[PDB]
């Protein structure tokens, strides 16, 4: 059986605080 | 390994120290003496290196 994951399985990429920014 | 072996064939003990300079909280430091913390002035600082 199956389902669509939608927009999940994202984790914080590194242990640095950031705010009010778009990071690639 | 035998005591008669040449300088290239003799055993050597080896250690590799693998450092992790991660952006995480540090837990292994060199012997550096800490100070009191100064605020609102311009200062030189050293936080965990």
């Amino acid at each position: 059986a199956y389902t669509n994951s939608f927009t999940r399985g994202v984790y914080y990429p590194d242990k640095v605080f950031r705010s009010s920014v778009l990071h690639s | 390994f035998q005591p008669t072996y040449g300088v290239g064939y003799q055993p050597y003990r080896v250690v590799v120290l693998s450092f992790e300079l991660l952006h995480a909280p540090a837990t292994v430091c060199g012997p550096k003496k800490s100070t009191n913390l100064v605020k609102n002035k311009c200062v030189n600082f050293n936080f965990n290196g």
